């Protein structure tokens, strides 16, 4: 059965999926024009940027 | 009129639009090239 060793598997996907939802949260725009550094560097001059 | 003044003065230009960093890099504005050094911190440049 896979029902045993459930909570150690659960804390492995809690740690791994928490790290991975930290990594995909860098695709989130946060009210800017983009989440990308390079778009914000290239599209704007520095006092507007 | 030829004597239009402030608030009635006319405009003559061909108006256009462009949307940028949403396009393939067919023809883009230049910078000075170097060689392909590996295992060293360099500058990569492709569409700014």
């Amino acid at each position: 059965t896979p029902s045993a060793l459930g909570k150690l598997q659960d804390v492995v996907n809690q740690n791994a999926q928490a790290l991975n939802t930290l990594v995909k949260q860098l695709s989130s725009n946060f009210g800017a024009i983009s989440s990308v550094l390079n778009d914000i560097l290239s599209r704007l001059d520095k006092p507007e940027a | 009129q030829p004597t239009n003044g402030v608030g009635y003065q006319p405009y003559r230009v061909v108006v256009l639009s462009f949307e940028l960093l949403h396009a393939p890099a067919t023809v883009c504005g230049p910078k000075k090239s170097t060689n392909l050094v590996k295992n060293k911190c360099v500058n990569f440049n492709f569409n700014g």
